């Protein structure tokens, strides 16, 4: 219909950006409109979004300067778009101190309607922004060596003992920390490293390797086995990784002697700085002055709380404490509960006014989800979520995503706000805020009817005559299954008095397609048939996958809106295969609206899975045909020649009136007698009555001139005084390839065509 | 890359009130499928002004253009423009265009020239000044005026020997009497001037060659 | 007016302890002539006393929650096998797992945790995958017993699991999963939700399942971070092509979520999975017997105005509960005793008198000869 | 009435940079295109150059020029422009811009008036004028021929005339032709006999671009 399909403009293949969705944007202050796309983070491209104009017939992307910059993996980017402004949310990863588990939230940048920063929002420690009150306006880890000394001077039993204490301490660690890793060294006159970092991973091999291992004897060489140590564990080479943090504990019986390196530089070398030193004593023995002053200069500075004389199976309580972390409830463990850690706040986006937002908060309370009444000007926000009486209740909505997508309505006088829950029950809803006083919550109002359908995973409120209150709410079930992922479309009737919704019609796509996922992009693409009644476009981007060639796949359906409401059938189809070749997922993402062609007609983007498309629209030209007649009437039995004069008009203010029907010629023909078994008249010149062809002068009208003759043979007189039927149908031909215009085509909902009737004198008193 | 146009003839002879036929021919057809129009264009140029289009598509005229122009050229890769009786104001050069696909491009030109009977050229030779000697410059100039048709090549010879570098010849160009005219320079240096004895210019037409000689 | 039967031929037959004895079809030749309103029917007996060939592809969910409900697994793959043995000779068995996709949402992605992912670190544990092909469908059962035996559970975030990227795998790797032109049998185990299309969506994942085998030489689904999940229709359409009906053994607490999908697939059944795993064992050799034996009666073209139907019993009092197409090939097969059909016809209108048919047989190279003849008007 | 006009010819060096201007009136600015074309003389003919629509400021280059020519349109002033970059000796010519036909299709329905460009280093410098003294042959004939060399001159134009325009008829001013940096020219002249060298011949060239007058008498 109205979209100039054979004049696309596209982004370039495989160049940057990699488009993922597209929208039109137009400064109300300027009327400059641009196309925003936003793209995944890649080395050639930083940035989540870029501003791109028509130039030199491509489309030529810009980065837009201030938005956040996403690091690492690409973990979601939404940017939605009003008069009062373009919204941008990015999904980020973080992880707390001594945390095993990560936050995956929201950082957000709110622009004015001419792209400059206005609000950063980050919604990690939420608990300060949140404000209940908010009135609601409706209108690497640690590693510990050990250094076991069974260097003679140590008696079976005691070398028993200090084995069992190392196991014991072993597991003990294992237990209270989760990244805490191992290593051993005997450095009985030889060193031997027993056993390594990377053996630590399993923790059963090393505990049996502990009670395994047989002492060596001969001689204390305790400062040769900590350069050992040194030279052998905490090296990247074995495993040690560099960030964690360097333990280690040393069962000296305090014997040293031979030893081939000298104790004190070792001890405060610059290669052991950065380690701790827990120092144990094995033995009666050790009550000398020498040995004492010794294990002090062994242990770490604050002597105390690091130096011991027995194995005390609680002396490493420091690190006990203070290595302790905190683990998220996880699948089938016990664990802190999660409240707002994977809350993803801006899943989903909406913006209110100039300075509330609406977001989307799909994993929030265990994947029950809400949204936040953001206020980006106070920087306090308020949560919204469904309420929950007991317990059953709470794990009863778990795993619904609300808030996956979210959406606003205009009422007469007021507000109201809808969120989205496409795994609800396990079917999907749709729920709206009814605010009753003080305390607002989500309480459902649509269901969808099929398993996995993921209804309410799109919404849609269209204002079809633009009056501020909207008519319709169409929500999309992508995934509906009939023979494979067909999809499926629900129109909404909102009430003019209780704001109740009442379904009234259910779209599918084209048969013949068991995998067209109708329904998964869906956008009100303002007026583009210059009826001043919003029009609508749903996506189908899985619509001819792999079938026969399978280069390109997709469609986009344009249905017009009615007095009514929307139409039965679309009154367009596009294929990707007749848009350009290599397009993929053609229809995930559209807008319209806004003008960026040049002409006053507002235009469209289709945006596939790694390119924008930019379709103009066409003036639609509407005919008004009149003709005279002479004589006004046919005389009883006459026999002359009639004289017929044919003037059209163009009564469509879509174009300036010097400008014709472009390159657009006017083909028209001629029907005497329409309806009668035998034609009382006829044409004077078949050429001036069939596949007449016209060109459109300068200005809105043409005119022809042409003449009817009698018809031949005995007059039909059996139907005389009945009016005359003289019909007229035309058409236009469009040339076909590319042009710089965009031609006019006729309207799809006006007859193309007319009749006018010529009375026939009667043979009463009164002929006519 | 390009649709290339073979408009020909480069220049016709006519005579006042006869019939004129230009022909221009296109590499790629121009029938546009759907409007079933053929997309070419002519223009009329006269000297020292700028073109006017004379007929849009291969058949309609301008509004303003007079009823003698007819644009005919059907088929879609010859086309031919006829004009019915020339006229003193219709002497210029026609261009044929495509407008059918990008990148436009032209036909190059097809100029009218008015017939007359032949005319002999009257050539004169001149020496150097005695004032351009003094400023160690030569040249030696001969003129040739009011000569038909507008073709003639000219062959500089000193001391009997030909001379191929250092000339200049100014453009031909047509009079109102419908006549045509043409000069050639001979750049000299004061000393090669002097190094030799004699100089001759020669010039060819339709009949026998013609001399003018110095010494 | 009425119709008429008649058997036309005999033929001396056979019968062994195992199928290799066997001595094919009934008697060849056959007759029927009908009129319209007023069917008839035939008898026939084919020689065989065995089973047919089965795959059985075993698929378990390995998440944490399912530490406890590992044992009845066990005995449920034991009991399958054993069950299976004692009624065909050519079974074959297989083996795969899965727990989830490895990105944040689904998978805790901290090095430590993505490592070791079950809560303390004495566990035997597995690191976290989407989808792990083991064994591929064998003739061997201690090999499938040890494989079973060895595996140790993984860990994950969020209760729904990832089994549906299994199913969608299984059903598209056909050259490396071991699948025979055979009765295909897929029993699919967990204890919680599934994920489905448009929850990748989560976790960043944007672009959606396409129909291809993304295993890697060590049989890994290594490319699942990459593609969303697939969608139910998307399962559905897949077992339809594959010809794989598959019985959810699940736990009681997701009996009804997993009841609520059977619907969609045509031919899976659920059962519950408890120490008595009697009640899944019934469904399997349900859904054996259910599909039809190697033993065929095709037709050929019936001539127009006239009808075919078949009724299967494997012995006289046993037949099977199909209705109408269902029943035109064998179903219950026993050993020791030969099965058989009953066929009946029925004619609408008429066309021309003479016409004959064939009903073949799988396996041998003999078919049945019919005669038919059938006329609008009346006596 | 559409109409269109231009800044008027332009001389510039080698290398440098040219906008030229096509003001528009008559019409609504933002709805049509502006193509230009330029016709290199010496009989090279004509070749499109590119195109531009002033509502979107969108564009569209032959190849030939894609990065020699750079449209661009000023929807306040209707007034378009065409940057040429790194001009040489060869892109002197004559460019024009047009409007397209509102209906149908015709790229060029108007024209500017015109716009000469001239890439040259050359100074301004006045042209010196040397008289042909007819050879000795030439005086026994009833009709004699004169004429002067006007040689070594920039910028153009240069008027020649004799006899302070008195004369008018058989003079005859041919083209100029280009030596290295400096233009040529030459003109002759037909009297009677009788009236030469009994009666005075001389000629004035005028070089307005240096205020130049020079009067040459013509001698045997
Ligand atoms: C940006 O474009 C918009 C939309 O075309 C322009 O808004 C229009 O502004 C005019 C006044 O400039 C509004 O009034 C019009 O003015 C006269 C009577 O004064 C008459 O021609 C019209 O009947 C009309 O009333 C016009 O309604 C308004 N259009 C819309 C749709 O709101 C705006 O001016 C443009 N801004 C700039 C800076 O160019
Ligand atoms: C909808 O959102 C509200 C909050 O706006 C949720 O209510 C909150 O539910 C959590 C559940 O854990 C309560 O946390 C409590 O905290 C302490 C520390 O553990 C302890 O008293 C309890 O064990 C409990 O965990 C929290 O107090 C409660 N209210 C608020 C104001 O935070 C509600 O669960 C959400 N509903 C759904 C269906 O998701
Ligand atoms: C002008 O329109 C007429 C119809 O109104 C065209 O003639 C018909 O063309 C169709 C195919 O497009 C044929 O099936 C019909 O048989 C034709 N005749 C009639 C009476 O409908 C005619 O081709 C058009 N003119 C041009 C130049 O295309
Ligand atoms: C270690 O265990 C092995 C058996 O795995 C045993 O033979 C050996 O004696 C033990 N001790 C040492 C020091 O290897
Ligand atoms: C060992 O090094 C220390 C300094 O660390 C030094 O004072 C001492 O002399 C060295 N030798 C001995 C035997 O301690
Ligand atoms: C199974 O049947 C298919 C279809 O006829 C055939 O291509 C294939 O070779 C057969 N065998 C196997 C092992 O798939
Ligand atoms: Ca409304
Ligand atoms: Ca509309
Ligand atoms: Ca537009
Ligand atoms: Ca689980
Ligand atoms: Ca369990
Ligand atoms: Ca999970």
């Amino acid at each position: 219909f109205n979209v100039d399909v054979a004049r696309p403009w596209l982004t370039p293949k495989g160049g940057a950006p990699f488009v993922l969705s597209s929208l039109l944007h137009q400064d109300p202050s300027t009327n400059q409109t641009w196309l925003l796309v936003t793209s995944p983070r890649t080395k050639r491209t930083p940035g989540p979004l870029h501003r791109c104009s028509l130039v030199q017939d491509e489309i030529l992307c810009h980065p837009v300067e201030h938005v956040p910059i996403p690091k690492g993996r690409h973990r979601g980017v939404t940017v939605v778009r009003s008069h009062h402004g373009v919204l941008i949310c990015i999904q980020v990863l973080v992880r707390r101190p001594h945390s095993l588990s990560s936050e995956l939230t929201g950082t957000c940048s709110l622009l004015g309607p001419d792209l400059r920063p206005q609000a950063q929002a980050n919604f990690f420690d939420l608990e300060n922004l949140l404000d209940p009150d908010a009135r609601v306006d409706t209108g690497a880890g640690t590693e510990i060596a050990i250094i076991l000394d069974g260097s003679g001077s140590i008696d079976p039993p005691d070398f028993q003992r200090a084995k069992d204490f190392i196991s014991n301490m072993m597991r003990n660690f294992y237990e209270k920390c989760f990244e805490c890793n191992f290593a051993l060294v005997q450095y009985g006159g030889v060193i031997q490293t027993e056993f390594d970092l990377r053996d630590s991973q399993d923790v059963m091999a090393s505990l049996a390797r502990v009670q395994n291992i047989t002492q060596v004897g001969s001689v204390t060489k305790t400062a040769s086995a900590m350069q050992h140590v040194l030279d052998s564990i905490f090296t990247s080479s074995h495993g040690s990784r560099r960030k964690a943090s360097k333990v280690m504990v040393v069962l000296t019986d305090g014997g040293i002697f031979e030893d081939p390196l000298n104790l004190t530089t070792v001890i405060n070398s610059p290669k052991m700085q950065g380690v701790e030193r827990f120092a144990i004593g094995v033995g009666e023995e050790f009550k000398s002055a020498r040995t004492a002053r010794e294990l002090n200069l062994i242990a770490s500075d604050p002597d105390e709380t690091h130096a011991f004389k027995v194995t005390n199976y609680m002396a490493l309580d420091g690190l006990l404490s203070k290595l302790r972390y905190n683990i998220i409830s996880m699948e089938g463990t016990v664990g802190d509960a999660l409240h707002y850690q994977l809350a993803q706040i801006g899943f989903s986006a909406q913006i209110l006014d100039e300075r509330q937002v609406l977001l989307g908060a799909v994993g929030a309370f265990d994947w029950s989800g809400g949204a936040l009444l953001y206020d980006t000007r106070s920087r306090r926000g308020r949560f919204l979520n469904q309420t929950a009486a007991a317990a059953a209740d709470a794990e009863a909505a778990q795993y619904s995503y609300l808030g996956y997508a979210v959406a606003v309505l205009h009422k007469t006088c007021s507000l109201s706000y809808i969120a989205g829950a496409p795994r609800y029950k396990h079917h999907g809803a749709v729920f709206e805020l009814q605010k009753e006083g003080r305390e607002a919550s989500f309480l459902p109002v649509l269901e969808g009817e099929q398993m996995g359908s993921y209804f309410g995973s799109e919404l849609c409120p269209v204002d079809i005559d633009m009056d501020g209150s909207t008519d319709f709410l169409l929500v999309a079930a992508p995934f509906y299954h009939v023979h494979g992922e067909e999809g499926r479309v629900y129109v909404y009737r909102l009430s003019e008095q209780d704001g109740s919704f009442s379904l009234a019609r259910i779209l599918s796509g084209h048969p013949g397609f068991t995998n067209a996922r109708f329904g998964f992009a869906m956008a009100a693409m303002g007026d583009l048939s210059q009826d001043k009644l919003t029009d609508v476009a749903i996506g189908a981007p899985l619509e001819g996958f792999g079938a026969d060639d399978g280069a390109s796949f997709g469609s986009v359906y344009i249905y017009n809106g009615h007095w009514d409401g929307l139409s039965a059938s679309p009154s367009q189809r596009i294929r990707a295969s007749t848009v350009a070749p290599g397009l993929q997922y053609f229809g995930m993402s559209m807008a319209g609206g806004f003008d960026i062609s040049g002409d006053g007609l507002a235009d469209i983007t289709v945006g596939t899975l790694g390119q924008a498309v930019v379709f103009r629209s066409r003036p639609v030209v509407r005919l008004k045909v009149s003709m005279a007649f002479t004589p006004s009437a046919l005389p009883i039995g006459f026999n002359g020649v009639v004289n017929v004069r044919l003037c059209f008009e163009i009564s469509s203010v879509t174009t300036a009136s010097e400008s014709g029907l472009r390159e657009a010629l006017l083909n028209f023909t001629l029907d005497v007698d329409v309806g009668k078994q035998r034609r009382r008249l006829q044409c004077s010149d078949v050429r001036s009555c069939l596949g007449c062809l016209r060109e459109w002068s300068s200005g809105s009208q043409l005119c022809e001139d042409l003449l009817l003759m009698p018809t031949e043979g005995e007059l039909c007189e059996e139907d005389c005084f009945s009016n005359a039927s003289v019909k007229v149908s035309y058409q236009l031909q469009t040339p076909e390839g590319q042009t710089d215009h965009p031609q006019p085509i006729l309207d799809r909902y006006t007859e193309p065509f007319a009749i006018f009737q010529l009375p026939y004198e009667k043979a009463c008193k009164n002929k006519l | 890359a390009a649709i290339t146009f073979n408009l020909a003839p480069e220049s016709l002879v006519v005579t006042a009130g006869s019939k004129v036929t230009f022909s221009c021919k296109a590499s790629q057809d121009f029938l546009n499928s759907a409007t079933k129009r053929n997309y070419l264009t002519w223009y009329q140029q006269r000297d020292g002004k700028p073109p006017k289009l004379l007929i849009y598509w291969a058949s309609a005229r301008l509004s303003g253009v007079p009823a003698r122009f007819t644009g005919s050229g059907g088929g879609g890769t010859e086309f031919t423009l006829t004009i019915s009786s020339v006229k003193a104001a219709d002497i210029g050069t026609y261009y044929c265009r495509q407008l059918r696909s990008r990148p436009l491009t032209f036909g190059g030109g097809t100029k009218l020239t008015v017939k007359q009977p032949k005319s002999s050229p009257s050539v004169t030779l001149f020496p150097p000044s005695s004032e351009e000697l003094e400023t160690n410059k030569a040249t030696l100039v001969c003129t040739i005026t009011d000569f038909y048709p507008g073709v003639v090549t000219v062959d500089w010879k000193v001391d009997g020997t030909p001379v191929t570098q250092g000339m200049e010849t100014t453009q031909p160009s047509k009079q109102s009497n419908n006549k045509y005219m043409a000069s050639s320079y001979l750049t000299l240096t004061a000393r090669a001037w002097e190094r030799h004895s004699s100089y001759s210019c020669q010039v060819t037409h339709e009949g026998h060659t013609v001399e003018k000689s110095l010494s | 007016p009425r119709g008429q039967q008649e058997v036309l031929q005999d033929q001396p037959l056979s019968q062994g302890a195992r199928g290799e004895g066997a001595t094919q079809l009934a008697p060849q030749r056959v007759r029927v002539t009908l009129r319209p309103g007023e069917p008839q029917q035939l008898q026939v007996r084919f020689l065989r006393a065995e089973g047919y060939p089965v795959d059985l592809y075993y698929l378990m969910d390995l998440s944490y929650s399912m530490k406890d409900d590992l044992e009845r697994v066990r005995q449920l793959g034991h009991a399958l096998l054993v069950r299976l043995q004692e009624v065909t000779h050519s079974v074959r068995i297989g083996f795969g797992s899965f727990v989830d996709k490895t990105v944040l949402p689904f998978v805790s992605t901290v090095p430590s945790k993505l490592r070791h992912p079950c809560p303390t670190r004495l566990e035997r544990c597995q690191s976290p995958f989407s989808f792990h092909h083991v064994l591929s469908l064998t003739g061997d059962a201690q090999a499938f017993e040890r494989e079973v035996g060895r595996q140790s559970v993984s860990g994950n975030l969020d209760s729904p699991e990832g089994g549906f990227d299994a199913i969608l795998q299984a059903a598209l790797c056909q050259e490396q999963i071991g699948w025979r032109n055979v009765s295909r049998l897929l029993v699919f185990t967990s204890d919680d939700t599934f994920h489905t299309a448009g929850d990748g969506k989560l976790g960043g994942i944007f672009m959606p399942s396409d129909g291809h085998c993304h295993l890697d030489s060590n049989g890994l689904y290594s490319r699942s971070t990459e593609f969303d999940y697939p969608s139910v229709g998307q399962v559905a359409q897949a077992l339809s092509a594959a010809n794989i009906q598959p019985i959810f053994a699940v736990t009681s607490a997701a009996l009804p979520v997993y009841q609520e999908l059977s619907k969609l697939i045509p031919k899976s059944a659920v059962g519950e999975l408890s120490e008595d795993s009697s009640n899944v064992v019934q469904l399997i050799m349900d859904a054996y017997n259910s599909l039809s034996s190697t033993v065929t009666l095709e037709h050929s073209s019936l001539p127009p105005g006239v009808h075919i139907s078949y009724e299967s019993q494997c012995e006289g009092p046993e037949k099977r509960e199909g209705k109408a197409e269902d029943r035109g090939q064998c179903n219950h097969v026993r050993i020791n005793q030969t099965v058989t059909f009953w066929v009946s016809l029925q004619a609408t209108h008429c066309l021309p008198e003479p016409h004959l048919l064939r009903l073949r047989a799988l396996g041998f190279s003999e078919e049945l000869i019919v005669e038919l003849h059938t006329l609008c008007d009346c006596n | 009435m559409v109409q269109l006009q231009r800044a008027g010819p332009t001389i510039v060096k080698p290398g440098s940079a040219v906008k030229l201007s096509c003001k528009a009136t008559g019409f609504a600015y933002e709805d049509y295109y502006i193509f230009w074309v330029r016709q290199r003389e010496g009989g090279n003919g004509q070749k499109w150059i590119g195109r531009i629509h002033p509502g979107s400021g969108e564009t569209k280059y032959n190849d030939k020029f894609k990065g020699k020519a750079t449209l661009t349109a000023d929807t306040e002033a209707s007034s378009a422009y065409m940057r040429l970059t790194s001009l040489t000796s060869e892109d002197t010519a004559v460019w024009y811009c047009g409007w397209e036909r509102s209906v149908g299709r015709a790229t060029f329905a108007y024209w500017g008036q015109g716009t000469s460009v001239t890439v040259s280093s050359a100074k301004t410098t006045p042209p010196s004028v040397y008289p042909l003294a007819p050879g000795s042959a030439a005086q026994t004939n009833s009709m004699v021929t004169l004429g002067c060399l006007v040689k070594g001159y920039f910028p153009e134009p240069v008027t020649v005339t004799w006899n302070s325009g008195s004369l008018s008829s058989g003079v005859h001013t041919f083209p100029a032709v280009l030596q290295s940096d400096l233009y040529t020219l030459s003109s002759s002249v037909t009297v009677p006999s009788s009236t030469w060298p009994s009666e005075t011949v001389t000629c004035n060239v005028a070089h307005p671009a240096s205020s130049t007058k020079v009067d040459k008498k013509i001698v045997p």
